[PDB]
């Protein structure tokens, strides 16, 4: 604590678009940063993207720069990951990770990871 | 279709109180949903804890209780033990069939 | 307790039809309801159908409405799930789930889940 | 072909008595079937407990006993311990070969 | 105890023939019987064959009656399982199981199971 | 691309001090990398221990400390306990994104 | 090619002595084979116990000893403990490369 | 202790070439020997190669003699394994194993094993 909140699991099919969420329970979105990390079995954890709420700064890679996109949400306060053109290869556990990096103390609390299945 | 959303994992301490939420994608979780809470422990063992929002299975301690909070159903565990470490799934009734969330893994340390 | 009883495992081949059973040890079929839940690894648990013994009310979904069908049995007292046109994609653990919902106390006891293999 | 059916899982308490059944799809389980009961514990370790309906392997306690009940073979465990938590498979002899059921997972809590 | 002895693991390739062994440490081959049981992940345990040393009686099934064959060995004392025409589908753990059934006391001791890989 | 390298496993004893290293393939790990250390325990549970080279998450004991050593970042654990047995991943910041190493499995015996 | 054969599993009791054998398919295991014995415990952790038939790694107790018996190499464990429960692999040197057996799983009850 | 040091994980793609490393923390490269052992799930551990630093003696097999090659490194002191023409079949955990065999006491300490993924 402080804590990160992601959905347990999401089910999708090839070709569709899915959105995964990352909530802060008791912090300041306007100060900090956000990550999305893909863990597949035996691929380890692969770093994917980033996010900034105001103007923006959601940064990926020239494999992710296409279907993978990140975002924020103000009145509730949430970070987003989008997977457009879902493939069967996109099936994994996606971790979001959450606070500080401004110049204060303490640490992020890694979310619990969203299991994305594709498809059944 | 109806999608049910719960947190992926909550870490806790023994003697501490934790809450698990469960939202409907169709709107509010209401009492026509008869919110179900089922503990899963290793080796695919499922045990029904609470049915119809707040009704306990025989011999579930009173430390476990369900309720509706806002637009979501909640499961609250009072005075967590180490034996409470499991995967808690939420299942909602949509007229004639259940729909499950992904399950909230609860870690107790320790 | 009260307890639910399903068979341990069933083996089938693509194209065939299999039936899985769900027994009540110490209750009233005429009052209550029954579910069938498919768990595949990493698909979580997918809700499938329902069942009512007298006239009937066994309710599925427009993916299940074809090969998947549910039923009851009187003198012994059992609930049924049928999988016609078995596919290799049908391989999973099927859970049946069992009592109350009439207006009394207490709770269902989830069966132990039938492992269906297809095919070897 | 011959299909053997047993329950998928039974939950129990220590000091409590539990029964596992095993049915033949061909008719009654009879003593020509020589009902076999084999405990499996984690990491694919199989141990023969009872053969020929009711005969104990050396050093299986007398708390384990097999029998025929009605048209099924039964394995009963008296005064369950926590060490008794395993997967109990039933194997029936059909003239020249065994045929196995799916195995009954026994949970002891705890 | 008494104990059964099988080899830990065997590696083969599609088309080849492999032999798996089952040893008795402290018993009488001339009295008793022997089984071979295939466990694949999620197929459970599938009963395969049998064996008799003198004249013979090694009994399979009209799927096994082809590549699968069982046998004995006298001066050392061993039971055999042969898999001719190995397929990639033959990869599993094969258990041998060992004593009594003559009219005396006590019980078989299941071998430890031979892991057959095919192929790498 | 940027590759992060850490040891695959270190075995240790309780009360003993162990060090985990993390190298950058681009050159030296520097403080612009904000070296991250995250403990993973069974069932995919990740917990951030240290961020920005040497800053502890709330309630990580002072026995855990990060630092830069030569061209690598280090995580040192003082007075190892049995509860310390986990997989420790290193993550480095390269301007706008993290890059992870394979994780160092720490065994404590016992 | 050279095939190495060991038993798949041996069950034992604490304080009891157990022996693991390892045969060469090429003939006798000889001292040019430098018989190796490596304990593996859960999560792919390998630890070399004995090399060159009978030489102990530093701090392997004297209860573990290797030897040649007949045409096979043997590993004997005296006064088994519960901590001894592991997978023991045999590796033989054939001029310029090792060849491994399948590993003998040792169960201690308990 | 003494201890062996390998990298945690490496990610590659089919057709590429990867190098895995094995470090000695507190010993003599000039005296001893080095192995590389492939463990795939259910293939067990497969012995691969060898290595000698001065003139050389890095010995494989007529399956490995092509893409698989081993090596040393002097000023730092390291052993190498190369996998040229990476295939999806090359994905496994590669163990390096480290000391004595000269005529002194004590034993090797098996490295921790490098997980090679191919490809995502
Ligand atoms: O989001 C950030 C940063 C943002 C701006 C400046 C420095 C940062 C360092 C980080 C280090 C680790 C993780 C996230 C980080
Ligand atoms: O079968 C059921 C249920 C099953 C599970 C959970 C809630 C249920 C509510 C019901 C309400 C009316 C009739 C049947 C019902
Ligand atoms: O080999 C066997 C058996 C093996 C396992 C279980 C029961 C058996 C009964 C038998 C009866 C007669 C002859 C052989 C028999
Ligand atoms: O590298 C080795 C070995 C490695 C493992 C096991 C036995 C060995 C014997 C050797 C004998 C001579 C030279 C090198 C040797």
């Amino acid at each position: 604590e402080v804590q990160l909140q992601q959905s347990g699991a999401e089910l999708v099919k090839p070709g569709a678009s899915v959105k995964l969420s990352c909530k802060a329970s008791g912090y300041t979105f306007t100060s900090y940063w956000m990550h999305w990390v893909k863990q597949r079995p035996g691929r380890g954890l692969e770093w994917i993207g980033r996010i900034d709420p105001n103007g923006g700064g959601t940064k990926y890679n020239e494999k992710f720069k296409s279907k993978a996109t990140l975002t924020v949400d103000k009145p509730s306060s949430t970070a987003y990951m989008q997977l457009s053109s879902l493939t069967s290869e996109d099936s994994a556990v996606y971790y979001c990770a959450r606070m500080w990096y401004y110049g204060t103390y303490y640490f992020d609390y890694w979310g619990q990871g969203t299991t994305l299945t594709v498809s059944s | 279709q109806a999608v049910v959303t719960q947190e992926s994992a909550l870490t806790t301490s023994p003697g501490e109180t934790v809450t698990l939420t469960c939202r409907s994608s169709t709107g509010a979780v209401t009492t026509s949903n008869y919110a179900n809470w089922v503990q899963e422990k290793p080796d695919h063992l499922f045990t029904g804890l609470i049915g119809g929002t707040n009704n306990r299975a025989p011999g579930v301690p009173a430390r476990f209780s369900g309720s509706l909070i806002g637009n979501k159903a909640a499961l609250t565990i009072t005075g967590a033990q180490t034996e409470d470490e499991a995967i808690y799934f939420c299942a909602l009734w949509y007229s004639n069939h259940l729909v499950f969330g992904g399950g909230t893994k609860l870690t107790v340390l320790e």
